[PDB]
């Protein structure tokens, strides 16, 4: 009542700018909920308004759908995927097993995305050429994050970086840092054939050629999301479906609860303590 | 060049540290003085990083950035030619040394009592040298009403 | 070495239907990622391939991103968003901030969407009229969950209610659970004006409406993934884009930790144990 | 039946050594869990055979115990607390409920433990004084973390940190760190 007034003032805390729940309708970042159905954009459109608060175009939106697709699953061995299964053959409901398979998700387990993101970034932005560049990682005894897969080398592409490949040099304007890891990756194939751009590594490198080519970004808001870590959020929005599917799968089929082999342990406990 | 004129209704001012409750004194101030604009720029503390603080200007919610650093606060208001330094009785010379190479600024007040005499001898000589007016130390600050206010002088409203 | 001749059997656990990662290239139902791609499917095309195997149509597909929209975001003042926030602006990663914030939605919160599927299927299944309904609802004690907003109530419309509505009628072939729904709304908004359909209500009951409406689905399968909780997916894997912009608008605003006041609490502890 | 014959290898991974849930008794390090209610250790007891795999002794197990009763809680406007009780006010079982409050514990909220440990263990191990010490924390424009409370002042002690301070100077045989900490 003396707030209705007006004879009072609160320090008002937890600032947000994503979405406005008041009013009539809903605000997602300045455009109400049946302008962003009038305009008929995508998931990429609605991530691009509560990411990025920014109206992306079609074709950045498109594409931000095109890199959660290829996310969304690669199989039940992967790290996240097996915690995913054991915590819903254990009886848990979906928000328990889908958070305990993400949970998993970090530096190793889907950490290529971020910091080969990252690691291209700093390659080009410092003005070092793919030559120098991979002496350079050679020499400080790191490998190049997001470059090298195991089985599918030369004339047997992933099929899955093609398409990503393909819609960004059709539809992208303008690719510099995609054509440096293409540059890159022609290095390293001649040093080993296996040693390609992975899909971590070309949705990375065109995610951040995606935000400092297109419009609306003002050069260091592009640089600062991945800081921030949008690239680890198109990860784990993507991996969310294949492991919400890992659950739905691993309750349809109704199995009971995994214990682990004795012989697969190897215990190396001490004789007395 | 002392200036006559120390404070006017378009004068700015840097708060040296974390005292969002004088900063809070001064907008309530600036506001009551039927005053246009608020007339604390940015705020100082090498402690934490660069981020902004929230502060009312009369029933409205407000940002006032807060800097790591000095050079970017000078640089980035170059409106600015007064420096409050909340500072303590040790960190006050060298925060008034780094105050004084900037030529924008023409008067700090500094707050905190206790410093020693011999670095006061300094900063007279400094402020002699350079002709920035320093009101203080061992000061609560000064107030123009109309105009200005300098840190919990007064009271509050 | 013994297993590649052949002369050995183990036990093989884990398994999974939902994803080939082996082979060649990566295969979801029994499509390949390229056919996935050359078809121009959606997101809603590989929810349909990962949770519940099959090829869905268009009109499903994309009404399964519709409600993926719908449900993205919906302010910070909710609860998995308050948790989002709060571990975020304590100095956490995007996986534990939107971890923290999924677990969460549960039954009070999120979970309106599985219970009022599963209401209106038990009401819609046992043969019982909309009036007969409300009135067994009304004298159990419990509330018709998915049904009554708080403000917006008679021509004034949820305006994504609309929307979704709108969609179910010009694209779904058949709706009897979304015209049954809509009685137990007349009967409702005759009660008292704001008891219309929620979104979570909406959503469930179309969601129903589509699986056992559309093709592809033998009706045991249509109601098993609902006693399962697809729905409860839907929610979780369409907030997670909400929860991840929480994040990313908390950590670009660099907001310092929060302690909740002291004012805010009233402590009630025992005078001496 | 090929592994019961010794036949065949198998690579094992999963290389553990803090439980012997096979054979006849639970081993935590090497010693079986009636050796550990036998000998009559504590809950640092196993905290001793679990985390380091090695039997410490009484004073240290006390302390374990010691500092994990003074953590136990600290209200609930912390951060931490505030994730449990909305968590578990929504409905929520007890494992997501703590679970929820327990992923808020990073660098800000709970991290002033292992940083404000591994701070002062640089300090000591590179050989500065204290008063160099707080001169070089100052000029490079960071706080001492694990130094500094709101209100307990001078002659208004803890009263938690008091306990644990005294049952470290009678009990422990060496303080090297904790006189430079008093000292800092
Ligand atoms: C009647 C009347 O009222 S008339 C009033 C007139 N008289 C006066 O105005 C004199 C009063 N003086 C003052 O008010 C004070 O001197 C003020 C305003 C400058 C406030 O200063 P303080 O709060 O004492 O100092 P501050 O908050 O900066 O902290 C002191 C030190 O703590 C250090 N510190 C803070 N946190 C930590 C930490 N976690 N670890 C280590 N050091 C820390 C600070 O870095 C600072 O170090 P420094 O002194 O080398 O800079
Ligand atoms: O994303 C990763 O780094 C791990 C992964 O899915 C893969 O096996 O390719
Ligand atoms: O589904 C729920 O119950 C929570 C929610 O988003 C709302 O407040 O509308
Ligand atoms: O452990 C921490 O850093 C936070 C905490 O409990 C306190 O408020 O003292």
């Amino acid at each position: 009542w003396a707030r209705e007034l007006g004879l009072i003032r609160k320090p008002a805390s937890f600032m947000t700018s994503i979405c406005d729940e008041r009013g009539q309708e809903l605000i997602y970042a300045g455009m109400p909920i049946t302008e962003v159905f009038k305009e008929e954009m995508g998931i990429g459109g609605v991530l691009g308004l509560l990411w990025f608060q920014k109206r992306l175009p079609k074709y950045s939106c498109q594409f931000i759908e095109m890199c959660l697709m290829v996310t969304a699953d690669h199989g039940p061995a992967v790290s996240g995927a097996h915690n995913t299964i054991i915590c819903a053959r254990a009886g848990k409901d979906l928000v328990s097993s889908l958070t305990s398979g993400l949970l998993t998700i970090g530096d190793r387990f889907g950490g290529a995305l971020d910091a080969a993101a990252k690691m291209f970034s700093k390659a080009f932005d410092s003005g070092i050429i793919p030559m120098e560049f991979v002496n350079k990682m050679k020499k400080e005894g790191k490998l190049i994050m997001g470059i090298g897969h195991r089985v599918k080398s030369i004339n047997n592409p992933d099929m899955r970086v093609q398409i990503l490949k393909d819609y960004v040099r059709q539809h992208f304007p303008a690719t510099p840092l995609l054509d440096y890891a293409l540059e890159v990756e022609k290095i390293t194939t001649s040093k080993k054939p296996n040693l390609i751009l992975n899909v971590d590594g070309l949705i990375g490198v065109a995610f951040v050629d995606m935000l400092r080519n297109c419009g609306s970004f003002t050069r260091e808001e592009a640089d600062e999301y991945i800081d921030i870590g949008a690239l680890n959020g198109i990860f784990v929005l993507g991996r969310s479906m294949g492991f919400i599917g890992h659950y739905l799968d691993q309750k349809r089929l109704k199995q009971g609860l995994y214990r682990h082999p004795w012989d697969d342990i190897s215990y190396v406990l001490p004789e007395h303590m | 060049g002392k200036s006559t004129t120390l404070f006017s209704r378009h004068t700015k001012a840097i708060v040296w540290g974390m005292q969002t409750r004088a900063v809070q004194g001064m907008l309530d101030f600036d506001y009551v003085c039927s005053r246009d604009e608020p007339s604390v720029a940015a705020m100082v503390y090498p402690f934490t990083g660069d981020h902004k603080q929230k502060f009312y200007w009369g029933h409205k919610e407000i940002l006032i950035p807060v800097f790591k650093n000095m050079a970017d606060a000078m640089r980035k208001h170059p409106e600015v030619d007064v420096l409050i330094n909340f500072a303590s009785l040790r960190s006050a010379y060298d925060s008034t040394m780094e105050t004084m190479n900037y030529a924008q600024i023409r008067t700090i007040a500094i707050i905190a009592e206790g410093i020693p005499e011999a670095l006061t001898r300094k900063l007279i000589k400094k402020a002699d040298q350079k002709g920035v007016t320093i009101i203080g130390p061992a000061t609560v600050g000064g107030i123009k009403p109309g105009c200005f206010k300098i840190g919990n002088t007064g009271g509050m409203l």
